[PDB]
């Protein structure tokens, strides 16, 4: 059981249960881990250590969504769980209008998760997303352990979620249904890192992970040729074979409210939001049974909102690289313009 | 016997497979399905025979005779089409080496210990070859290959230093294991799993083209989404125009299942934890027999003691579990 | 007796008929159709009848002449062209002979005995017949085939080797059974059909291809939506233009429109459940007649004591198993919920 509430505040383009009333339940906290199968991951708090973290739905965000939703069928979007919580679709559709810089174009992830948040569907989550480029790293590091990618920006190409569902292995017959949404995204992504030199492309390809956000991200052969490290970026844009695409941002006004977001969403309908970081609920702490023996923290995600910035002259490359900036109270990848 | 807590993280890892048809003119285009009405009789049990063994009052002749409306998802191959392409892309990998998660050092050593020892004696060769059947007579086109003139496989691995290999009318030649050994190039692709499999952190990438060829306006049948609309399909945004799509978990199952070592084995299933069958179905290697793969999985220790045919089939079932992975706690 | 999750898979998967015009000069292009708006007259009873009585409070003779507009999809054959050519395919995948899900051993194993000893006892001649008459007789064109002055169709088997079959002038030459066996190619064609049934791979695929001669402007009428318009035409995209089509379904409701095996037996009706026809709003199989589907499948047992015991079985019974056959051929859904 927990019941303890935020632990620090958040900016006004982040948001979290601190910025809503959250007397909306139905502050101790004491959970098991070992026989329990709640979900359990690893993110970076230093430059030389990790963080277990397990993020748990706050029900208050839940209920806050499902009230205001209704009466707003172009942008919600419903699910039945084993019971009917509405949330908050992304739009209508997806258009598509240092030195030493790695690509790998044209990542096509098949099935991957649309559920980032427990209020939102669509893009999977830039947590996802960095958890893939740092499982990256630790991949290419037993072969160079010289090898550390400052930041990364990521392009999208393809966007399609869609109603599907996942038959569950027999355990006797099938356990209780579930459905969730998925997503087939297309996307791109820049690498910035300090080799500062040629790497040879069968360990690059050979270190490449597969799985992404419970997905199969896989590259087309014929594109290997295409991952190469350029010493500019201006020139690494010019060199991707697919001239549609939208780069990924932050939107720095405020957020504060549900339906200041609702009404930020209708002027467009284009942006999309999804889990972008993680606020803990609890500092971080050792338990028996972590991930791999690290400290243990009950957070809760993050929802934010990503732009749409079409790169072009006069266009800076330090609103479109994103990073984990490792703030003592949360943890979130958020790009490196913001102060 | 089991730890607290292990899992393992998939080896093969398959893409899914996109529906493409090929115009005379030799354009690709992705293929469209349309949503179609239909109005249907009504036939089922329970409208006419509610009560167990007994007629319903209320379900009089002339209340059999009207048409009940259904909603179904259509696709088809469009008028003056040549063949229709199915791609994908499988990976095989060698997460079995490793568990991904444990809780025993004991459970670790055994377990790795047993892959090794599996991999020295036994060898990699059946598994590789059961595997490539499937991938190599479209198995997983599942239906699709049913009612179709000739069907033929282009495959391009990766680490290759040489022609795309193909296999021309699987419906007639290509139909055994010795058919598919006498190809020039099943024993470099066999072998190239093999390494794969071996060898700690190798990849081998198959970029598989099917060309299907089917009679005029033949049906197609993709998958299907598991949540008056009695089918649709499962559908993914190419070039912008919607196509069906045949799955990634389904061309999986396709391309897994080799499981013939079932007790009294008739046809193999797919492997998993136990014996599920769809078709027919029931529950083979149910825990009961002690079959499952849980009971095999507590006689390590044992085993690697020992290591007739049975032996070898527990053997060869235990390794295709663990390819697939899964929260065995 | 009935397994709750007992299902069979489709055998005969018919498909899409496109309609093709020609011109003189062999040159063919798709049939197009257009959404053309019409006038007509207050003619409807409920405009000037009640349930009783008349409604003569606002049904005077003045509001009665007024005319009511309709819209209406309108396809007809231009002038100049030489005939109209249908074409689709059909196939055989001899899926009938296990069930496609069951959940109990001793009724899948049941059904499979059944047809086994259907199959031996009595040829798949009958329903190959009657399944393949449907086809070269031009039953799967409907009411195009009414008001024409002669129609012949072409179809080329699968596997096949030599000549192509085909069927000339089938208003006059081809109107029964026995002038359809008087064809050299029609023990080849039927015999092609039973053996695909009788075996655990079989499969024939036919590709027809027929030639409608109507007079000059005559009207094609294809299926319609079941969505104002108060007629809409199915259509698909051939050439990239609309072209109006028969439908997958109402080509399989022709092809398996045999049963003829019923109390009354006057004309044939599609292959059913309970024998809806269509066209008297009733069903002439219904349960309280003990000659439904279930009803007969329930005396599965006893059908096989039968083939089992003597060389001829009755033949009523025979007719029974034809229907049975028939309803297995068709597949669906067996089970209560």
């Amino acid at each position: 059981v927990i019941r303890t509430q935020a632990l620090g505040e958040l900016p006004s383009f982040l948001l979290s249960s601190s910025k809503i009333p959250p007397y909306h339940w139905s502050t101790t906290i004491n959970v098991t881990l070992a026989p329990n199968y709640l979900t359990q991951i690893s993110l970076p708090d230093s430059d030389t250590s990790y963080i277990s973290l397990s993020p748990v739905a706050s029900l208050s965000m839940q209920s806050h969504f499902h009230q205001r939703l209704q009466d707003e069928n172009r942008h919600s979007a419903i699910t039945r769980f084993s019971g009917a919580f509405r949330m908050l679709k992304s739009g209508a559709k997806f258009s598509s209008p240092n030195g030493s810089f790695l690509v790998l174009p044209n990542i096509r992830v098949c099935g991957a998760t649309a559920l980032s948040s427990p209020v939102t569907v669509g893009i999977p989550s830039l947590t996802a997303f960095f958890g893939f480029v740092h499982a990256f790293e630790r991949n290419i590091n037993r072969t160079t352990s010289s090898f550390r990618v400052e930041s990364f920006a990521i392009c999208v190409h393809q966007l399609h979620v869609e109603k599907r569902g996942l038959t569950a292995e027999f355990v006797i017959s099938a356990p209780a249904t579930r459905d969730d949404w998925q997503c087939d995204v297309v996307f791109s992504l820049i690498l910035n890192t300090n080799f500062a030199q040629h790497i040879d492309q069968d360990t690059l390809v050979t270190s490449l992970p597969k799985r992404l956000a419970r997905g199969s991200a896989k590259i087309a052969i014929d594109d290997f040729k295409h991952i190469n490290s350029f010493s500019t970026l201006e020139t690494a844009i010019e060199s991707l074979p697919i001239e549609a695409g939208r780069w990924l941002s932050l939107y720095a006004q405020s957020n504060n409210n549900l339906s200041d977001l609702l009404a930020a969403m209708t002027e467009d309908h284009q942006l999309m939001a999804s889990c972008v970081g993680y606020h803990l609920l609890e500092e971080p702490k050792d338990k028996p049974n972590s991930l791999r023996g690290y400290k243990h923290a009950i957070a809760e995600c993050i929802i934010g909102l990503i732009n749409s910035i079409t790169f072009s002259s006069e266009t800076d490359p330090n609103t479109i690289f994103w990073s984990l900036k490792n703030y003592q109270n949360y943890l979130v990848v958020q790009p490196r313009s913001i102060n | 016997k089991l730890p607290t807590n292990l899992a393992y993280e998939r080896s093969i890892d398959p893409s899914d497979v996109c529906f493409f048809v090929v115009w005379p003119d030799d354009r690709k285009t992705p293929l469209t399905y349309n949503s179609r009405t239909l109005l249907g009789q009504m036939e089922a049990a329970s409208l006419a025979y509610d009560v167990s063994g007994q007629p319903i009052k209320s379900a009089t002749a002339e209340a059999l005779a009207q048409g009940n409306p259904h909603q179904v998802d259509f696709c088809h191959v469009p008028y003056g089409a040549s063949h229709i392409e199915c791609s994908f892309s499988v990976s095989f990998s060698s997460e079995l080496r490793q568990p991904y998660k444990c809780n025993s050092s004991k459970v670790k050593q055994t377990l790795v210990q047993l892959v090794e020892l599996y991999e020295t004696k036994i060898g990699w060769t059946e598994l590789a070859t059961r595997y490539l059947m499937n991938i190599c007579n479209g198995k997983w086109l599942w239906k699709n290959t049913r009612k179709a003139y000739c069907w033929n496989i282009v495959l391009t691995p990766w680490p290759w230093n040489g022609e795309k290999v193909g296999f021309e009318d699987i419906r007639t030649n290509y139909t055994s294991r010795q058919d598919f050994k006498n190809n020039k190039n099943w024993s470099a692709i066999v072998e190239m799993i093999k390494t794969a499999f071996s060898s700690t952190d190798g990849l081998a990438i198959f970029e598989v083209r099917a060309t299907l060829h089917l009679p005029t306006n033949a049906m197609v049948r993709p998958s299907q989404v598991f949540t008056q609309n009695s089918r649709v399909f499962q559908s993914t945004t190419i070039d912008g125009e919607r196509s069906p799509i045949l799955g990634a978990f389904k061309t999986g199952a396709a391309i897994a299942t080799i499981d013939d070592w079932y007790p009294e084995a008739t046809e193999p299933l797919r492997v998993g934890r136990f014996g599920v069958h769809r078709e027919d179905v029931t529950c083979y290697r149910h825990p009961s027999t002690g079959k499952d793969f849980f009971s095999i999985l507590q006689q390590a220790e044992h085993y690697i003691e020992v290591l007739a045919q049975e032996t070898i089939n527990d053997m060869h079932f235990l390794m295709a579990n663990l390819i697939k992975g899964g929260m065995f706690q």
